[PDB]
RNA sequence: GGAGAAGGGUUCCAUGUGAACAGCAGUUGAACAUGGGUCAGUCGGUCCUGAGAGAUGGGCGAGCGCCGUUCCGAAGGGACGGGCGAUGGCCUCCGUUGCCCUCGGCCGAUCGAAAGGGAGUCGGGUUCAGAUCCCCGAAUCCGGAGUGGCGGAGAUGGGCGCCGCGAGGCGUCCAGUGCGGUAACGCGACCGAUCCCGGAGAAGCCGGCGGGAGCCCCGGGGAGAGUUCUCUUUUCUUUGUGAAGGGCAGGGCGCCCUGGAAUGGGUUCGCCCCGAGAGAGGGGCCCGUGCCUUGGAAAGCGUCGCGGUUCCGGCGGCGUCCGGUGAGCUCUCGCUGGCCCUUGAAAAUCCGGGGGAGAGGGUGUAAAUCUCGCGCCGGGCCGUACCCAUAUCCGCAGCAGGUCUCCAAGGUGAACAGCCUCUGGCAUGUUGGAACAAUGUAGGUAAGGGAAGUCGGCAAGCCGGAUCCGUAACUUCGGGAUAAGGAUUGGCUCUAAGGGCUGGGUCGGUCGCGGCCGGCGCCUAGCAGCCGACUUAGAACUGGUGCGGACCAGGGGAAUCCGACUGU
RNA sequence: AUGCCUGGGCAGGGCGAAGCCAGAGGAAACUCUGGUGGAGGUCCGUAGCGGUCCUGACGUGCAAAUCGGUCGUCCGACCUG
């Protein structure tokens, strides 16, 4: 809150597009452009090279995630269902 | 990444078991698949994110993206940026499978077609506002003249 | 201040239509054109994102006129894949072995007992 | 063009069967014997003049060792 | 015509208020000026900490002070360090005489100890 | 102004004429009549493919033909090795074709860019008109090289038994498709097939920084020169080296080795990096378009002086030098980032790597040289002139219209703004002379009022740059905003502040002011010397209150209706 | 007129978003101050693109749609071979 109050990241479209738009868009805005920590190096490197691709600047490993974020709630949910119809199979 | 197609393409590197040659195929990336990964496709493949394997085998409840709509099309079902189909129940009698697709409908399908389990890589690409011309310019100038 | 043109026909600035500046004996600033930048290969590993040394960076109808000793290095995969990814494949492959000789064993092992 | 540093190898250079005229430029302490061939020409540079001179009397086929003025 | 002028201009001339018509940053960009007096500050705590005249992390903080501008010349940070380096000197004098009366004092003990367990 | 692309096609050059054209004229012209002019392995087409076009197979169609470019195809006429048969040439040895065995994915014939990819030529001279093309001088690329034209690498090692004082020589067993460095990697080569993997070709836009070059600037040396009624160590021009090789500066490395770090450290304009190995040392690789060197001073240029009635591409003396700079302009290279619900091209071609199918002579020789240094021959075909635009193109024309690019000096100035000047270009744009009437077109100025004119402030005018203060209602809190409203601006003389490089190892001993060793001073509050680009603030004095003095250069405020906006 | 391929181009200035640094306050949550940063289908503005107004000039014109001043835009839904 040192220069701007309530917008931050989307203070570049200043006052177009309306609040609520510029509102809504700010959360993908920071979470895209933010770097993630990389589960096989540990290092803040993972960067999100396009829509759905991150890439590690490190590992130098591509993982296929989601548009915005590099994990989305619904792959893990279905990453645990897939693990846990795996385990079920298996015994 | 793939112009004009929201989920991204990985090149998956086979050895063709006939010819001394190495194949090389474009599948559609499932959420979660990484570089350096081993994916096993067919009847005896396990049930892992990243494998394609018949419908018939994995067990009911089974999260599947790229679903073959008939044996050997290779993949035209639930296959768009994040989409997935259910596998609801099987019918081992007469080789059928019920199958939830991401619209909604229920269809019967055939238990030899394959489907890749997992989510489409690339989810939640509609939640965030064009907000421009310029950007829907620009995403339609790379698929069509339809904008 | 002395102006200079073009000395072939190509008058727009493209990519081959590349000049610099050199000034001659006649003390009069001419064109000389450019050959483009060539880059030296990189690994066949695919994830070191360096190119290769001890290679010269030239273009590659040029590499016919190089000479063997100037397009590789004296080593297992020379000129083609970096030393750190040689050394990884060269362990990776012994450890691989020595795993599946022990699987081997341990199967041996089985069906002895059964 | 190539630059030789041995008396010797300018020697060898020039008794050549494809080699030809070479001339001998006196340059002020800079003396200089060119001898031409087929694909370079190869330059001798000598800095005494009483070593150049002694040079000057080594053509052994009567070439066109004429001088450079 | 113009040596003269410029020659004017270099003793300070013809650059009033009145013959300025571009702004302060266009005609002196802040960016350029920024980048002079860091260039010059980091050199000096550079050459400070090659020629043994700070530690290591004294020169880290205020290489991390300059990177914050609290220093707005080379003398300003000349003086800082000098009153730093007062300071620091005072303090380990202090440190140094009294850790010399504790070993004292623990010596002395020790010998006590010694005298006791000998006399038994 | 100097050169191009499309387009024009002799409009290009020289001579002659003034019949016709150049809306006057012309001794002139792009007019007319005569003759001349375009010189290529390296500059481009030619080759490749992109969007795309289009055959065969197949289908349709009354039919000319159409559909389609992998689709209802027996779609490669190719290749190594082996066997058989034959001719040819010292039927020794090789080449050739014929047959047989064997091996073989491709992916569609073909066309498609004189701005995409695409190996390799630069310097000087030269014509009335062409010259990276002609002459001279230096190179380079590709193809051929059977007999292979030469040297050099595979190379002349060890053991055993003898002779010989010794160097050395003979007989026999052998190995020998190279060598060095811990390493990154290096050395002039350093066998190799069908097959397989990979790289280059081959990549968006924008910002920042750094290196290099071209140009500009300053302090000087020279050479030629304008002024000199007074001053001016004067102002003006010049003051260099090619491609191709060798070496070294200078950049970059996500390259290696010793070592393991919190008291966290290193570091940029910003970033960023580190126990998945940071700082500190020693190395390695890439570009080196820059400096020295062969080229190369022989040549070029600036001057002074001659040979020659004339032709004459001549002859000679000298110089072509030493330094510092800058958010300075342009080009190029290299790092670093930001943006995409945009991810930013294919193919021809070349190279590297995994393997040992196969070859070699057997102890002085050979097979191989992704050929190491040389030596020999060839590179065929087409365009090459000029204009490229207020006169060589298209608009009925020498039409104020339109037409795709490169080079980009000095001053003022934020500036590639406007104005003035240097190199270069020209005669004011289908004519001149004489007066300055009315209407006009384009500029201005006007006492007092200041929109009272008019449908309507139409037009004009006002404000305008920069520095320092100040800035409301509303709001989506981002804006409004240069809101509104105030002060300063010239000249000259000073003051203060914002920086780089070098220097103390001085004393003693010793060796040849320089080097080595020992304890000293350890500037650890830094001082001494030498250099350099611009600014910012303040002070006084002064000009007829004039000072963003020409040029550049926002009129604002209160509201209503409509459309979110940007855009079309 | 539009879609695609392959090339070229777009001075100088104002506003100063994310991110980062330093100082101060706090018991914490965190908050203020001074800097760095240069994002924007951002603003003034040249080249370029287009053509509002003077319903100006001309209107058997330079021109079967041109010229002057004033104009909108000028980093992206841009211009163009
Ligand atoms: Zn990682
Ligand atoms: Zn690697």
């Amino acid at each position: 809150a040192k220069r701007t109050k309530k917008v931050g990241i989307v203070g570049k479209y200043g006052t177009r597009y309306g609040a609520s738009l510029r509102k809504m868009v700010k959360k993908i805005e920071i979470s895209q452009h933010a770097k993630y920590t990389c589960s096989f190096c540990g290092k803040t490197k993972m960067k999100r090279r396009a829509v759905g691709i991150w890439h590690c600047g490190s590992c130098m490993k591509t993982v296929a995630g989601g548009a915005w974020t590099y994990n989305t709630t619904s792959a893990v949910t279905v990453k645990s269902a897939i693990r846990r119809l795996k385990e079920l199979k298996d015994q | 990444h793939d112009p004009g197609r929201g989920a991204p393409l990985a090149k998956v590197v086979f050895r063709d078991p006939y010819r001394f040659k190495k194949r090389t195929e474009l599948f559609i990336a499932a959420e979660g698949i990484h570089t350096g990964q081993f994916v096993y496709c067919g009847k005896k493949a396990q049930l892992n994110i990243g494998n394609v394997l018949p419908v018939g085998t994995m067990p009911e409840g089974t999260i599947v993206c790229c679903l073959e709509e008939k044996p050997g099309d290779r993949g035209k079902l639930a296959r768009a940026s994040g989409n997935y189909a259910t596998v609801i129940s099987h019918n081992p009698e007469t080789k059928k499978t019920r199958v939830k697709l991401p619209s909604g409908s229920k269809k019967v399908i055939s238990s030899a077609n394959r489907a890749v389990v997992g989510v489409v890589a690339g989810g939640g690409r509609i939640d965030k506002p064009i907000l421009k011309a310029g950007r829907a310019y620009h995403k339609y100038k790379a698929k069509r003249n339809c904008w | 201040v002395q102006r200079l043109t073009y000395r072939r026909r190509l008058s727009y600035n493209t990519a081959s239509n590349k000049t610099r500046l050199s000034r001659t004996p006649g003390n009069r600033i001419v064109y000389l054109y450019t050959k483009k930048v060539g880059k030296a290969p990189k690994s066949a590993c695919g994830v070191c994102p360096g190119r290769l040394r001890g290679v010269r960076a030239v273009r590659p109808k040029v590499l016919m006129r190089l000479s063997k000793t100037k397009k590789h290095v004296s080593r297992a995969y020379g000129g083609s894949m970096c030393a750190k990814c040689v050394r990884d494949r060269i362990k990776r492959a012994f450890l691989i072995e020595e795993q599946k000789i022990v699987v081997k064993v341990l199967k041996a092992q089985a069906q002895s007992q059964k | 063009p190539r630059k030789i540093e041995e008396i010797k190898d300018f020697l060898l250079t020039a008794r050549r069967k494809d080699a030809k005229s070479v001339k001998i430029k006196k340059n002020k302490d800079n003396v200089k014997f060119k001898v031409r061939c087929s694909r370079y020409l190869y330059t001798l540079v000598i800095t005494d003049k009483e070593k150049a001179e002694k040079l000057k009397q080594s053509l052994p086929p009567g070439l066109a060792v004429k001088e450079l003025k | 015509r113009c040596r003269k002028n410029t020659l004017a201009r270099r003793k300070g001339r013809h650059m009033g208020i009145g013959k300025r018509k571009g702004t302060a940053n266009a005609r002196m960009p802040e960016k350029v000026t920024w980048m002079r007096r860091m260039r010059i500050l980091r050199r000096l705590l550079r050459r400070y900490r090659e020629s043994k005249k700070i530690d290591r992390h004294m020169y880290h903080s205020l290489y991390l002070k300059v990177k914050g501008n609290v220093f707005k010349n080379k003398r300003i940070l000349m003086e800082h360090i000098h009153k730093l380096k007062a300071d620091k000197a005072r303090k380990k004098l202090l440190a140094d005489q009294a850790e010399a009366r504790r070993s004292k004092t623990k010596e002395a003990r020790k010998r006590r100890e010694e005298r006791l367990q000998a006399k038994k």
